[PDB]
């Protein structure tokens, strides 16, 4: 007979490491490309030459 | 309200005889009873409107 690791159940704990809990935030592309308008209702008409 | 009435004088008729009245009193009772309305609206419908 013999002491094996599970023979001394909890007297070994087992530890926590947070060095893989991160990831790096992506904001999004068409708002870094292209002109952010300022809206203050929901709808603005913008006229465009057609002809 | 109580009623006087003439007495006359005599030991011995019905009159002569002062008659019993009485006051009495009422209850009146003010009853506090609720009135409510609830009014919903969307929250960019505020923030769209031109007014409060």
């Amino acid at each position: 007979a013999d002491i094996s690791r599970a023979e001394v159940a909890t007297l070994i704990e087992e530890g926590y490491s947070h060095s893989l809990l991160a990831a790096a935030k992506q904001g999004s592309t068409v708002l870094s490309a292209f002109q952010n308008v300022n809206m203050g209702t929901k709808t603005t008409h913008l006229p465009v030459l057609a002809t | 309200l109580p009623e006087a009435d003439w007495v006359g004088e005599s030991a011995t008729d019905p009159e002569g005889v002062i008659k019993t009245s009485k006051v009495t009193w009422a209850n009146r009772t003010l009853v506090a009873e609720e009135v409510a309305v609830i009014i919903p609206v969307p929250e960019a419908v505020i923030d769209d409107a031109t007014v409060e």
